């Protein structure tokens, strides 16, 4: 009957949470004591990105490192030189409502996504002279929130309709679909091997998922309010989000017990943005007051601050290389730092 | 992508010849413009550059002051207005493409040119002038620069072209190792400092003919004698 | 003094 | 600094022309956020879709509607893409009241908004030839009994508004407030004149004259 | 003139540290549009007083110039370009205020130019006029007997009518459109109005009697000193800006 | 209505047969694979401008 169902569903959460209990024998805070703190680090602005003149919400390190992506209201992707400080592609999107981008492994394709409900795949590298769209994807009927770029053909997309997707480029279908998540899905983000992908949602909520068969292998909670992005670990084992509550907590994948939490009194509200750096020692979030923070992997302090930009940090990267990082903000002005 | 030449033919000395490139089948408005010019007998030889929007407008030594370069976006255009011809001026005149920013392939593709006759810095040195082959093998082209081209970036503006006969250029490799596109993988170009080299592995035919080796570091363009191999 | 001779300095 | 770097540089300042013009020429719109509930005239203001963008030109001036009620999402974490509007045309339909509370909500919600905190709104009470054909047959009192006194044609209006001005608390959000005339076709007016108004308020509030 | 010379070198230091203070506590504001001139108004205002108090304060320091004539004619003509550009600068700035109040980036430095070409057109008559004399100095020998009053007249006109009557009128209408639609205003335009007037009256009044040359008391002890008093209003207008905006400062 | 039951009980069975390591095991990984990277972490070590890309 429905009511023994809802009895074993309760009853299967009692046994998560006692596995949970039980398996937490202790927590890092215990041992990661009587190692060296990463100290005082302090990021000056090594280059400041101009050009953009509306909200910056999503960039992409390239594999190359040097090369990087940005969207806004512009009406346009704009793709852009770090190095020498200037922009090499102007993609001028069709809708002006976007809300991520991602920039393909192979620098081939890039990809754009907001609430038009559709996913554009631009080819760069073409033999004509101007950057096309190489394809649309339809089929969420939410809003896109983030996606990421698996292989040239394979894109990761998580949308406003609570559900992430697989699709395959080439032939334009969703290749599969995750429907686990019961809150809208706000962050994905792929593991290094590319292997399994996680996605933060509005539920509170973390969910796993295997890139090929996908079931919510795995599904984390303890956030107090919406969670608005997600990163791995480099080492692929383990994941940091933030979320409204002004707070970011690490999850570990073989340990469904979350590891640290990372909040300050000063804070009031939530985190816009994370993402790890090659030793996964330094998180690097984009947090409430036009300011973006620096923890502490371990120790779980407040390591350092970064310059704040006029407006809220809405996305930062740590680059493939771990050499720089860069925050774009609402004030349109991209910072490299390092 | 198209890049037919008109406006050439028989013409007595000291006369006004217009050269029309109607690139067509690509952006052109995002593309420098290059015309390159091969007298009947000798190798490449660089005649005139046009950047972007007319940006920025080059010449040769020789050709500085006596001829002029002007693109036309709206009708996908290229105009050189040819005044005051010599004796030396008869060669085959070849429309270029070439964008240039950060991953491009400048010099990508060539136009067919057309044939100019008229009645009557940085040296490349290629060592070798004819090379006997035979199909299955690899070979080894060597170059030389005047002086280093491996500028302040990591990257050494060296470029190797290849011409098969009765056939205008291709690009091989640009920046002395990146491969082109559309190029069978086998070419492979490697230099240190001045000397340079391109090896083809496993030889095979549609090879035949002559290869030129560029620089690009610093304006004018020169090309090398060209290398000629066949069987 | 400006635009002028100083009486006085 | 070779001469690829120097191309590529002409290319950038090229892509930065073509870009400021493109600011420049965006520059001229106004965007305008047209809110409400279902039902409630969205279409009458010009005479899987995420946003439905419409756009118009009226007296030197290009107004841009971004009239969405294809989301159908918590509106908490994509509204804030609209914080840079200049007003928001929130119609509520007259003539229906049902959803009169629920449309009460949502105006309490959007007008004390932290993005919208300070973004005025023109409120527009749409239907009222219907409203007003229907007071008589069913008096206000079902919805609002506290307060709704006559039946009066003007009174209930007169009513219904001073409760749209009563949910919002933010001292510097005017809400210009006009009596849609049916379907009539004047709405281009009021919304010229308001926004003229809430450009001439930012510039005032702005050049700090206080 | 011992103790005169002391209390001039020591009031022109004064008025030095004072003016170089009120242009410099902008930067405060530092860590919008009035912005935009606001920082353009305190570094032409500090153009002026590098350019203009330094030089008569050495001059009256050293007693004389103790210089070669064409650094005298270049001190002269920062000097009259000080004197143009911050007055236009004020103009401009003023103009740019009513215009947003009434009517709601490149055109704005494309302005500053315009004003900056035409303050040099008008400080190259200066030099014109002025000419080297014997101790040599810039005694602007005069080619026509009315050629400096026609001079003084002009650059009254200048700097005096024209930039009072416009502020004035600018000021005016804002005042005019916010009633249509307040003391604030009314405070404004006062304050504003009433600062130019104190600051351009005695050294443009006196400068006219003087001038005339009717029996003028420039021997006046008075006279000297209000003769040299020209600078304040640089030293007053930025500072009368930021403590009207106490919000700014705090 | 009633099939979001079986979606639930089935989504919750399989979450609970996954095997779990004790959490002091996975905090250990996680500090080996800090220690391990820690030479080749830019941003956690200031990088010598020498090499260093992004000011010379």
């Amino acid at each position: 009957e429905l009511d023994q169902l809802r009895q074993e569903a309760e009853q299967l959460k009692n046994q998560i949470r006692d596995a949970r209990k039980a398996c937490a024998d202790a927590t890092l805070s215990q041992i990661t004591n009587n190692i060296d703190p990463v100290g005082r680090i302090q990021m000056r602005t090594r280059r400041t990105l101009r050009g953009h003149l509306a909200k910056i919400y999503a960039m992409h390190w390239g594999t190359d490192s040097r090369l990087l992506v940005s969207a806004s209201q512009d009406g346009k992707l704009i793709i852009w030189d770090s190095y020498t400080t200037n922009k090499v592609h102007a993609i001028p999107l069709r809708s002006s409502w976007v809300m991520t981008c991602a920039y393909a492994p192979s620098g081939n394709y890039v990809a754009c996504g907001g609430l038009d409900n559709i996913c554009s795949i631009y080819n760069l590298k073409t033999r004509e002279g101007n950057v096309r769209v190489s394809r649309e994807l339809a089929g969420h009927t939410g809003y896109l929130s983030c996606c990421r770029f698996l292989d040239d053909n394979q894109i990761v997309t998580s949308s406003g309709d609570t559900t992430c997707a697989l699709w395959d480029i080439e032939t334009g279908q969703q290749t599969t679909t995750f429907t686990g998540h019961t809150g809208d899905v706000m962050s994905l983000s792929l593991a290094p091997d590319t292997r399994l992908f996680v996605s933060g949602a509005c539920d509170a909520s973390a969910k796993l998922w295997d890139v090929r068969e996908g079931m919510c292998r795995q599904t984390f909670t303890g956030h107090e309010s919406d969670i608005n992005a997600i990163c791995f670990f480099p080492n692929g084992n383990a994941f940091a989000t933030g979320s409204d509550d002004a707070t970011c907590r690490l999850f570990d994948l073989r340990a469904d017990q979350e590891l640290m939490t990372y909040s300050h009194d000063n804070i009031i509200c939530g985190i816009t943005s994370v993402s790890f750096s090659k030793s996964g020692r330094l998180l690097l979030a984009g947090y409430d007051d036009f300011n973006c923070n620096v923890w502490d992997a371990l120790k779980a302090d407040r390591a350092g601050v970064l310059a704040g930009h006029d407006n809220r940090v809405s996305c930062l990267g740590v680059t493939d290389d771990g050499m720089a990082v860069a925050t774009g903000s609402w004030d349109s002005f991209l910072k490299i730092w390092n | 992508v198209q890049l037919v030449e008109s406006g050439g033919g028989l013409v007595q000395p000291g006369g006004s010849r217009k050269l029309s490139c109607s690139a067509s089948g690509f952006a052109f408005s995002s593309f420098g413009m290059h015309w390159v010019r091969q007298a009947p007998e000798k190798g490449l030889e660089w005649v005139a550059y046009i950047s972007s929007g007319s940006g920025t407008i080059y010449y040769a030594d020789t050709v500085k002051g006596r001829f002029t370069i002007s693109r036309d976006d709206p009708k996908n255009t290229l105009f050189l207005q040819m005044t005051s011809l010599r004796s030396e001026d008869t060669a085959m005149y070849y429309c270029v493409r070439s964008i240039y920013y950060y991953g491009s392939s400048p010099f990508d593709f060539w136009g067919q040119g057309t044939t100019l006759t008229v009645s009557s810095d940085i040296v490349m040195t290629q060592a070798t002038s004819s090379v006997p082959v035979t199909p299955g093998e690899s070979v080894s082209i060597s170059c030389r620069s005047s002086k280093s081209l491996l500028h302040s970036n990591g990257n050494t503006y060296l470029y190797w072209f290849l011409q098969r006969p009765g056939q205008s250029p291709q690009l091989l490799i640009y920046r002395m190792s990146n491969l082109a596109s559309g190029v069978p993988d086998r070419f492979s170009g490697s230099g240190s400092g001045t000397a340079f080299t391109l090896t083809i592995s496993r030889l095979e035919a549609e090879d035949v003919g002559v290869y030129y080796c560029m620089q690009h570091l610093e304006y004018p363009l020169t090309f090398g004698a060209g290398t000629k191999l066949e069987l | 003094c400006y635009i002028q001779n100083c009486p006085l300095g | 600094l070779s001469a690829e770097d120097k191309a590529a540089v002409e290319r950038s300042k090229m892509i930065e022309k073509n870009l400021k013009e493109d600011g420049i020429s965006a520059a001229k719109d106004v965007k305008l956020l047209l809110l409400g509930a279902d039902n409630s005239g969205k279409s009458t203001i010009v005479k899987t879709t995420g946003i439905v963008e419409t756009h118009f030109t009226f007296k030197n001036l290009h107004f841009r509607l971004f009239d969405v009620g294809g989301q159908r999402s918590e509106r908490k974490k994509w509204i804030h893409c609209f914080e840079d509007v200049t007003a928001i045309i929130f119609c509520v339909d007259l003539s229906d009241y049902n959803r009169m509370h629920e449309s009460l909500m949502l105006f309490d919600s959007i007008c004390n908004n932290k993005f919208f905190i300070d973004t005025s709104i023109i409120l527009f009470l749409n239907k009222k030839d219907l409203f007003g054909e229907k007071i008589k047959k069913s008096p206000l009192t079902i919805c609002f009994p506290e307060y709704t006194g006559p039946n009066t044609y003007e009174d209930a209006a007169a009513y219904i508004q001073a409760q749209f001005e009563s949910k919002n608390r933010s001292p510097n959000k005017e809400i210009y407030c006009h009596m849609t005339c049916a379907t009539d076709t004047n709405n281009a007016q009021v919304i010229f004149d308001a926004v003229t108004d809430i450009i001439l308020q930012m510039n005032l509030r702005e050049y700090n004259l206080v | 003139n011992e103790a005169l010379a002391r209390v001039e070198v020591a009031v022109l230091c004064l008025i030095l540290l004072l003016a170089l203070s009120g242009n410099a506590c902008v930067l405060l504001a530092l860590r919008s549009r009035l912005f935009f001139f606001m920082k353009h108004l305190s570094i032409a205002d500090l153009v002026v007083a590098v350019f203009q108090v330094l030089p008569q304060l050495l001059w009256d320091i050293t007693f004389r110039f103790y210089g070669p004539d064409l650094l005298c004619r270049l001190v002269k003509y920062l000097q009259v370009v000080g004197m143009f550009a911050s007055t236009y600068l004020l103009l401009l700035m003023s103009l740019d205020r009513c215009l947003a109040i009434c009517q709601p980036r490149r055109t704005y430095r494309l302005a500053v130019l315009a004003t900056w070409l035409g303050c040099l057109v008008a400080s190259a008559p200066q030099v014109h006029i002025f000419s080297l004399r014997e101790v040599f100095d810039c005694w602007a020998v005069f080619i026509q007997p009315w050629g400096p009053k026609a001079y003084i007249t002009w650059i009254t006109l200048a700097v005096y009518i024209v930039p009072v009557i416009v502020l004035a009128t600018c000021y005016g209408l804002i005042s005019f459109k916010i009633w249509q639609n307040k003391i604030r205003t009314v405070k404004m335009t006062f304050i504003i109005v009433l600062a130019f007037i104190v600051c351009w009256t005695p050294f443009f009044f006196v400068q006219m009697w003087s001038v005339w040359d009717a029996n003028a008391p420039k021997e006046a002890s008075a006279f000297i000193i209000v003769m040299l008093l020209a600078s304040l209003n640089s030293c007053c207008n930025p500072w009368i800006y930021m403590l009207f905006t106490g919000h700014l400062f705090h | 209505s009633i099939a979001q039951a079986r979606k639930l009980v089935e989504q919750l069975k399989m979450e609970a047969n996954i095997d779990r390591i004790k959490v002091s095991k996975a905090a250990a990984d996680l500090m080996a694979y800090c220690e391990a990277h820690a030479k080749e972490d830019p941003l956690l070590t200031p990088v010598p401008a020498s090499e260093n890309p992004f000011r010379e």
